[PDB]
RNA sequence: GCUUUACUGCAGGCUGUCGCUGAGGACUCUCACUCCGGGAGGAGGACACCGAUAGCCGGGCA
RNA sequence: ACUCGUACGGUCACUGAAUCCUGCCCAGUGCAGGUAUCUGAACACCUCGUACAAGAGGACGAAGGACCUGUCAACGGCGGG
RNA sequence: GAAACAUCUCAGUAUCGGGAGGAACAGAAAACGCAACGUGAUGUCGUUAGUAACCGCGAGUGAACGCGAUACAGCCCAAAC
């Protein structure tokens, strides 16, 4: 069976929603965590110094 | 190279992990203030999945359902006692003290009240020699001779199921339905089988380990694999 | 080679020659209390000591002479550039 | 005439010897089996803890705090690193015991700003020290003139910024002088290296 | 990437020493500390653990 | 974690059902045990030095090594004359 | 980067953990040490200076006192009684 095309079919798992805290699909329903926000994770904001240039 | 299978054992992952939730019960012994009237009927020989043994089910005097660490010989109907002035049958439990000298006995502990740490696999015995006010002396299945406190409780008999290891697995299969029971990884690849990244045994043309299989006391986890500070290897000699 | 224990040669010190008298120079011991001891101990620390780290080289098949010339009126002593020798020895 | 408190100061300054030696002995024993953050009613050394600031009012608060004694607890590198920063053993943090253990004080108390802290001795694997915290909110803080400096809202955090006494001599300000070149006026203007 | 009796180092193990740590070169003890016991209490005991340092081993790893 | 586990256990390795069998070698390497003697760091201690210190030397000597022994279903070896 | 590379360098940089304010931090000498019959809390700007100092004494690294300026401001406990 080949990795590409024909593992594709069995694709019909739920796992990025729409956060409640920020609002974008990135709220992981299985692992109740927010890859945009952190909201699951941390009370305070995800945010890191690598999403812009170092001297931006 | 990469951590070998030795290493990734001690993570304790589900692979690694024995099936708990499908286990019955922790076999300890009871607990008695002093006196030794506390007794009991069995109700029930049940099969434990963690030894491939039977497991005596006893009601007691106060109430009180619990499993144990079953000798051969106890039946349902059998009364047993547990305590300082118990009776020398087989399935009582009382202190090294009051047991007399060259009777089998089972479930010892190492610690008096811990429970039984000793003899505890498939028709093994340890053997009472010596009496003393401090030190009983107890011959442990592997032979080595354990001194003990007399205050160690232990269960009068040999272990239920003897001869198991008699009869052979025959085929793969019933090996694969016992491992399944148990907190093991099977089936077991050689190391020698492997690459140099997975185990130091690994690579080469042919099938060989690059050094001597005896490897020190000393020698690092990821690397201590082999004949482990063997005293000497081989049959002959 | 052989070299006489004592002969005839100048002395830089006396500005006049004498019988001066040789000696093979024997190595002084170290105090261990010069700057080079105190960075050793102050530049080494966790992993590679840079220079630190290195051990002695070889040796050349054949040393040169390292002798020391003793006056023998003054009693004061001088240095000769050296010459390659396999074996020194003194006569008497 | 000498004042009954520098008669505590003068058992303090040996520890091993006296009747407070038989003290810490039976001390540390019930010490050990509290918590890592433990209010006390009473300073142990009263002396210290009135020359560091405190006072016996409403909302001065005191509390017994344990770290583990030794270097950094750190691991090991996962990645590649050149010779010099492929140590683990012979590291140690910037941050003394003492600052450690005010930081824990000042977490468990959320409310409270840290004034000052004592040393109150260690065993073979914790020291113990004991932190004075004030209440920047009550009336009887508010209205103290030897005290009320804290409460202003520069004043909050001040243990975390480093701005305690322990925390000002762990930063290298004790020198106004020579030695000072790469301290003052912070560890972060002159480039991180004090 | 991998290997080793390549170079240099880093974990890890073993070992001495210091602190915890106490009473009377082999030895007793109980009070710290440890383990067992629901507990009363039992075992062990200034050792072990832990912190620090020193020598050995150390492609397990960089 | 193994472990609701306890040597009829479970860990670490090699070989790979059955049948007939599985010789010789412990010098090297590995592992392990022992050890008069030798070698063996630091702390404490002793001499020198310094009104102190750096430092030099000594005594004691752990594991380890030397040396001795065991071990090849341990790495491996089984020739020329 | 050092025309390799280990100390060194990149650099206390990138990145990470915690936290304050409208500014932060520092701050009224157990200072300096143009050694004086001298200066006088603290930052900052210009200079001192690529100087002193560091460094497989290689490549490289690199202050301070002072001076000229800006602005200036000095106080509270602990204890004694
Ligand atoms: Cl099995
Ligand atoms: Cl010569
Ligand atoms: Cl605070
Ligand atoms: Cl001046
Ligand atoms: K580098
Ligand atoms: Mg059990
Ligand atoms: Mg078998
Ligand atoms: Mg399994
Ligand atoms: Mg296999
Ligand atoms: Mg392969
Ligand atoms: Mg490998
Ligand atoms: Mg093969
Ligand atoms: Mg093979
Ligand atoms: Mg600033
Ligand atoms: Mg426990
Ligand atoms: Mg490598
Ligand atoms: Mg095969
Ligand atoms: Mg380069
Ligand atoms: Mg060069
Ligand atoms: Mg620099
Ligand atoms: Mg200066
Ligand atoms: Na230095
Ligand atoms: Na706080
Ligand atoms: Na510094
Ligand atoms: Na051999
Ligand atoms: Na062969
Ligand atoms: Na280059
Ligand atoms: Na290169
Ligand atoms: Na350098
Ligand atoms: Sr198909
Ligand atoms: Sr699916
Ligand atoms: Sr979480
Ligand atoms: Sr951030
Ligand atoms: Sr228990
Ligand atoms: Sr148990
Ligand atoms: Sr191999
Ligand atoms: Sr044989
Ligand atoms: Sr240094
Ligand atoms: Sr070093
Ligand atoms: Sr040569
Ligand atoms: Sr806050
Ligand atoms: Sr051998
Ligand atoms: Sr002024």
């Amino acid at each position: 069976t080949g990795a590409g095309t024909p593992s594709q079919g069995k694709k019909n798992t739920t796992t990025h929603t729409k956060c409640r805290r920020c609002g974008e699909k990135s709220y992981h329903t299985k692992k109740k965590v927010c890859s945009s926000c952190g909201f699951g994770k941390s009370a305070k904001r995800r945010d890191y110094e690598w999403q812009s240039k170092a001297g931006e | 190279g990469r951590r070998i299978q030795g290493q990734r054992r001690g993570r304790g992952t589900s692979t690694f992990r024995a099936p708990s939730h499908r286990y019955k019960a922790d076999l300890e012994h009871r607990k008695v203030e002093d006196g030794d009237v506390i007794a009991g009927t069995v109700v029930d020989i049940e099969h434990d999945p963690a030894r491939s043994a039977p497991v005596a089910a006893v009601e007691f005097e106060d109430g009180d359902r619990r499993l144990i660490l079953a000798p051969e010989g106890v039946g349902v109907g059998d009364e047993l006692q547990v305590g300082v002035s118990a009776e020398i049958a087989p399935g009582n439990t009382l202190p090294l003290a009051e047991i007399p000298e060259g009777v089998p006995v089972c479930n010892v502990e190492s610690s008096p009240g811990d429970g039984g740490k000793f003899a505890r696999a498939s028709g093994v015995n340890a053997q009472l020699l010596t009496h003393d006010r401090n030190v009983a002396v107890v011959k442990l299945p592997s032979g080595e001779m354990k001194r003990l406190d007399p205050q160690c409780r232990a269960t009068i008999g040999v272990v239920a199921g003897g001869g198991r290891t008699d009869k052979p697995f025959v085929k793969a299969g019933n090996k694969h339905h016992k491992m399944k029971a148990r907190g093991t990884k099977w089936p077991n690849v050689r190391g020698v089988a492997m690459n140099a990244v997975d185990h130091p045994f690994g690579g080469g043309g042919r099938q060989h380990p690059g050094k001597p299989k005896s490897i020190s006391r000393n020698a690092p986890p990821g690397r201590k694999v082999g004949d482990i500070a063997s005293k000497r290897t081989g049959r002959g000699g | 080679m052989q070299m006489p224990r004592r002969f005839n040669t100048y002395c830089p010190h006396c500005n006049e020659h004498q019988e001066h008298e040789v000696e093979k120079v024997r190595s002084g011991r170290q105090t261990g209390m010069k700057w080079i001891d105190r960075q050793r101990e102050r530049n080494s620390g966790i992993g590679n000591d840079g220079k630190f780290s290195k051990v002695p080289g070889g040796d050349k098949p054949t040393k040169k002479t390292d002798l020391k010339y003793r006056c023998g009126e003054c009693g004061k002593a001088h240095l000769r550039e050296g010459w390659r020798a396999g074996r020194l020895e003194f006569q008497e | 005439a000498r004042s009954a408190y520098s008669y505590i100061r003068d058992a303090w300054k040996n520890p091993g010897d006296g009747q407070l030696a038989e003290l810490q002995w039976q001390r540390q024993q019930e010490w050990r089996n509290e918590g890592a953050v433990e209010r006390i009613e009473r300073p142990t050394r009263l002396d210290k803890a009135r020359s560091q600031g405190y006072k016996a009012k409403q909302g001065v608060i005191v509390a017994r705090v344990s770290v583990r004694k030794g270097s950094a607890r750190k691991r090991r590198h996962k990645a590649g690193r050149r010779s010099k920063r492929q140590g683990v053993t012979r590291i140690t943090r910037r941050k003394d015991i003492q600052r450690v253990a005010e930081e824990r004080a000042s977490r468990t108390f959320p409310n409270l700003r840290v004034l000052n802290s004592y040393s109150v001795g260690q065993d073979g694997r914790q020291k113990w020290h004991e932190v004075i915290l004030i209440d920047p909110n009550h009336p009887a803080i508010q209205n103290d003139d030897d005290l009320s400096w804290i409460c202003a809202d520069d004043q909050a955090d001040r243990v975390f910024r480093g701005l305690t006494g322990a925390g000002r001599r762990n930063r290298g300000l004790s020198g106004k002088g020579k030695g000072s070149e790469k301290t003052r006026p912070s560890l972060r203007s002159n480039g991180g290296k004090g």
